[PDB]
């Protein structure tokens, strides 16, 4: 389990229907494409792995005619054991890949909270919220500059340092 | 002036199971077990023969019910619940092996034995228990040999089937077991009866046995059926004092085909490859829970109602 | 001024198994494979039937040792190592199939066949090998038929049991096989013997055979047993010249039961659902170490003495 | 997998027994040890979740007689089937145990990393990290302020000035 | 100061829980393939039967004279092995064959059967041949009247097991081609052969019928076998048709049985064998054959499975 | 899962040899080195996986290769063996897939860990550009870079001269 979900974030936004991962902001809402794509491609990867899996089988037991009793209870025991095995394989599979699923969906959030952290650089500060604080007036252009992933910390450090230390 | 990073949530999310948590709510999920299958038999892309009330053995011996299934080719052979194997009361030795062999086939061809009989033999013997149309009759692929004049001793006879093929042929005969020590005398005479059969790979002998038995389909007598595989180049000899129910033709099982036991109605629009006693299953899903017992290209059966595979993050909102 | 962060540890650390490391120290771990068994059969909450030295076949044919087990109702049937099925030396065709059939039953009932015999037949033949109350006897559900006169030809005879029940019935008959010709002629006569059984769904022909063999329980003769299921509203007919061990009663296997072959003595205060040859198993674990042959609702047998499961990395 | 347990925290605290996860501090008054409830409880809850998963019936009957002998061919066709099933299940047991343990350890390690992160974000500017798991606190912290951090009540801003002036000199 | 991971010019790809096409620096396979097509019998005291069938050991067909007795930890059977020089069959042949193939040895103990002067035991066939002349099963004898046409006398022969381990006894019954050649060999009598021990009771009647010539022979000899426990005796009471046992066989210990037409390489070890060759590997999975024998790796329906031994590769 | 290898490190270096996980600049020149401990830490885990892989109960024959086998029992055997083969195949695919996922993601982790020990070591004296490189605000001779690799690096030594550059 990574920090992001069911952790320092206390809530998920029902308003966001456009993507899994998003940006909200006070200013004077959007969602990141690449992160969602990264998180959905891997759900489709084991959706893909799961959907296509089979050997041809014949009818060893008969429906309409009584079979020899010893070979019949041997067939019943064999079938019952194969059924138990496959049920266990099944429950293990779904529990493992659900675990992996959630843990990853956490990881792809944190991977690009760690993008933003390292893009804002020293021009912003970490909070308990998980919702970054900007100390300098960024218009809708600065914020878009956050989300596109082109930007320049250089162009604002001289400014923001003055706001952090006074 | 700030910026918020957050994940999305839904109004109604679905619960799954994980390694460490039961009842774990998630944004979305898809099941991995299929609990619903078509009631009909889905046979598109498959040329098939439906037997209805004709049992597979009947094809090999010629029970009237199987008249329209004495010959044929098929991807898929469908057998039904109360299909008739015998018009004249009897049984077959190692019947399940044979039946399976028939369901494992992809067609049957039939071939005259060319057997001919002595003037002191009535090879047109019939029975009330095997009706074709309104007439008294008998198995199509078999002939019930009795002495032409009631009561004379049935002549010592010898018939040898000769196989000149590059494949093995399945051959089936029968042995009559009369009801009354009179009936026997009226059919084969009073002499001690015996019926030896023998090929390069099969040897056996059959004594008819008069016994008091309950009447099945208005007959106390019984015909027991015996079958063997005659190899290419192999001959098979019958030596009989009377009692032998003898093959007019012989059967060549051909190819490989999927045998099905069911009562589901056939359907020719729906595609499938996995079949069971009621209906068919076609599903992307790897797992299934309808039938513990299935035939063909089939998804592994598991004893669970549902297994939801989560397709997203934890569902957590306000 | 510091604020620090840390985890606990212990002096004794549990070594567990991982994907990347065979021996990883961890705080605490538990077993997932049971290695301990009760050593009793826990029959509480179960209507059970300990057969003692009664082999299930004997419940059908009526072996002396099975006098207490001729009819019953149970959900669990226990067979024991020292079970007797044949007091008189013989065999049964499809013995394992039949035994498994009985062991899946949840009860047996008996029904008279109503068979009677003319005064040329001794119906009350006995033997030393089957003691009941002190004194010679014979299979409680069968009758040994011999000529009433030590030399005469056994009479051609016909007996028909008719099933008038709504359930299938399990009939058993025997076919004696004398050691000598003298013996043979004495029991059934000098004539050529033949038995024949016939129903809607069944048909067979048996013939007695004289041969010399060793003696079992002081007996050189044989009694070969045979059996069949008999559908409702059907007749089964015996036609015999002698040598037929004829059924007096037929059997009706009722219901379903669990069939346990075990050494262990019963505890009727234990609850349990999983059993094996000695004792039973009551665990919550998913795997088991005791026995590759268990019966019932049991954990799965693994070929591993121990499989420990970690309940963090314990560094001290 | 995560830096904390086997990495930048070299050793664990044997003396602390209440929790899997803990706070220890030094201040002018003295040194104190306490445990953070939620962080330990999450992991305990997932552990017992696993144990809950570890603990239903399908009823099998005997196919091998033990007091009667069995036919040879069917007998060791059955020996074959049972040995194959046994191999399958033992392999399943080893795989299950190994992978579940790996996940368990990396889970606990994850929870520790989460506590460390929560504390760091909580402290903000006022503290700095040596890669030993501790935070250099550059403003004097009262014990009430210590369990102000422990409570998560702690407000960084109120001390914000002092540490800052301490930080730059 | 900068941080970075390695990489290679050409990467090998692996399947992954989420990705079926994931490039990786290096990897190793987890399946074995194209294994040694030969028989690795190092250390194993083995025994190659060649054209001799397992049952042939028991009844002593000529092809199997070199295999009548011996010990071994591994028994190899070849495809066209001859079970019967004289045409016939065996009741429960597969149980016998498997029994033999799990055996570590066979020892022969003489039955001791002796016969009166109106009985000829020296009967032979061209179907069975040694030194290019007519012979018979070396462990059985074919009993016919000494005077052609006469009645075979009622005869009794009891094998007594006086060992401390069970013995396996085989006998044959002869079913004549015609009513003539029956009377000639045994007479006009009604025939019968009853066998009985303390654990076994069976009766046999020779049957006359026309049949195609196999190996130039229209007659048949079917085989039967039973186990005789220690301290137990077994009695043959017979009238004509019995191919009597002159010796009896004892299987000793266990031994792995291999079915294979592959040549014996005596200078390699193995734990695993199939129809052609052997398998030698650390890998848990293999795809050479679904039907293997010994301490083998599991068979899997895949041509390849790659296990990533390295990190993801980003060039 | 973890961030570094496919997330913000935008490629791998081929030049690196005898190491899975260091590049600088300064003034004297540029030198490249590989960290021993992290790589051995990953390699050991991979070897553990392989050893776990390579660690067999004996089986007899149940099908006659060279002769007839009773149809029905033969069908039973074919069904059973093909079923077991199916199960073992599924297990093989499952193991290889999950083992691969764990291998890649764990190695990615092993990178991230080094990135974080280095970030926590450089402390105030440096900055993150977000390709995992660290900007040093006070030169640094080859010996200093060597100190960074070595972990002998004292942060307070360069702290002040660095902070001043940070602000101006
Ligand atoms: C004439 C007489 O009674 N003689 C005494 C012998 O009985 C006794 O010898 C033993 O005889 C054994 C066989 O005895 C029975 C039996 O099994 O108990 C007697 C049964 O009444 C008879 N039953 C029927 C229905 O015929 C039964 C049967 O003929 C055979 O079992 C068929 O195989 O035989 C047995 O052969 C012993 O080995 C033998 O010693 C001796 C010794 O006590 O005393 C005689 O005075
Ligand atoms: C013990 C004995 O009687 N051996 C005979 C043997 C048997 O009588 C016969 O196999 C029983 O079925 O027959 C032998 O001759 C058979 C042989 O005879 C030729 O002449 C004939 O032309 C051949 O077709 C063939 O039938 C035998 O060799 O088996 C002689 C032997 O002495
Ligand atoms: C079993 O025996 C009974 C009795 O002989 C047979 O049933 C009788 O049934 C027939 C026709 O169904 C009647 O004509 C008789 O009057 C009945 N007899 C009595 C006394 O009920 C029955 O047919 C036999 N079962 C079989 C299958 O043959
Ligand atoms: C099956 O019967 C045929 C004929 O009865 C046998 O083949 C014949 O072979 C012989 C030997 O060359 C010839 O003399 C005959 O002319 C052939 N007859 C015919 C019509 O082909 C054949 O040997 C028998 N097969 C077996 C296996 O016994
Ligand atoms: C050791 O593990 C068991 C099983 O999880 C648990 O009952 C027990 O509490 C653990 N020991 C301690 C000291 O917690
Ligand atoms: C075996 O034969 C010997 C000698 O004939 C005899 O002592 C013994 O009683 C016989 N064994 C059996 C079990 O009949």
């Amino acid at each position: 389990l990574f920090g992001a979900i069911a952790g320092f974030l206390e809530n998920g936004w029902e308003g966001m229907v456009d993507g899994w991962y998003g940006f909200r902001h006070q200013n004077a809402q959007a969602a990141d494409y690449k992160s969602t794509q990264a998180a959905i491609d891997q759900i489709t990867g084991k959706l893909n792995r799961l959907v296509e899996k089979n050997t041809e089988f014949e009818s060893i037991e008969s429906e309409f005619s009584e079979i020899e009793h010893q070979i019949g209870n041997v067939i019943n025991w064999t079938k019952d054991s194969i059924t138990d095995i496959w049920t266990y394989q099944a429950e293990l599979l779904v529990a493992m890949e659900n675990q992996h699923t959630i843990d990853m969906a956490d990881s792809e959030m944190l991977n690009l909270y760690e993008r933003v952290r390292k893009q804002l650089r020293q021009n912003a500060e970490e909070d308990g919220k998980g919702c970054f604080e900007i100390y300098h007036a960024c218009d809708d252009s600065c914020m878009e500059s956050i989300r596109n992933n082109t930007y320049d910390h250089s162009q604002y450090r001289e400014e923001a340092l003055l706001n952090r230390l006074n | 002036d700030k910026i918020c990073l957050g994940h999305h949530a839904v109004a109604n999310g679905t619960i799954v199971k994980t390694l460490t948590n039961e009842q774990e709510e998630v944004t979305n999920a898809t099941e991995t077990v299929e609990s619903t299958g078509i009631n009909r038999l889905c046979m598109k892309g498959r040329k098939h023969k439906d037997l209805g009330n004709c049992h597979p053995i009947g094809m090999l011996i010629g029970t009237p019910a199987c008249d329209l299934h004495l010959t044929g080719m098929w991807d898929t052979l469908i057998e039904r619940e109360n299909a008739i194997a015998y018009c004249y009361p009897g049984a077959t030795v190692n019947v399940e092996a044979l039946r399976q062999k028939i369901m494992e086939s992809g067609g049957i061809n039939k071939i005259s034995t060319g057997f001919t009989y002595g003037s002191s033999i009535n090879s047109a013997g019939t029975t009330r228990a095997c009706m074709r149309n309104g007439g008294n009759s008998f198995y199509a692929e078999l002939k019930w040999l009795v002495s032409k004049s009631k009561g004379q001793n049935f002549p010592q006879t010898t018939n040898t089937y000769r196989n000149t093929d590059t494949a093995e042929h399945l051959i089936m005969w029968g042995i009559h077991h009369p009801s009354s020590t009179q009936e026997k005398n009226d059919l084969y005479g009073t002499q001690s009866l015996s019926i030896s059969v023998g090929s390069s790979t099969y040897r056996n002998n059959f004594v008819p046995v008069v016994g008091a038995r309950p009447q099945v389909n208005g007959q106390s007598g019984r015909i027991d059926f015996h079958w063997t595989l005659v190899q290419p180049g192999d001959n098979i000899t019958f030596s009989h004092n009377g009692g032998l129910i003898a093959p007019s033709r012989v059967s060549k099982l051909i190819g490989r085909g999927l045998g099905i036991q069911s009562d589901a109605p056939i359907d020719n629009n729906c595609e499938s490859k996995c079949f069971w006693r009621g209906g068919s299953i076609n599903t992307r899903l790897p797992f299934q829970n309808l039938s513990p017992r299935t035939v063909g290209q089939c998804p592994k059966y598991v004893n669970r109602r549902s297994l939801m595979l989560a397709t997203g993050m934890r569902n957590v909102p306000e």
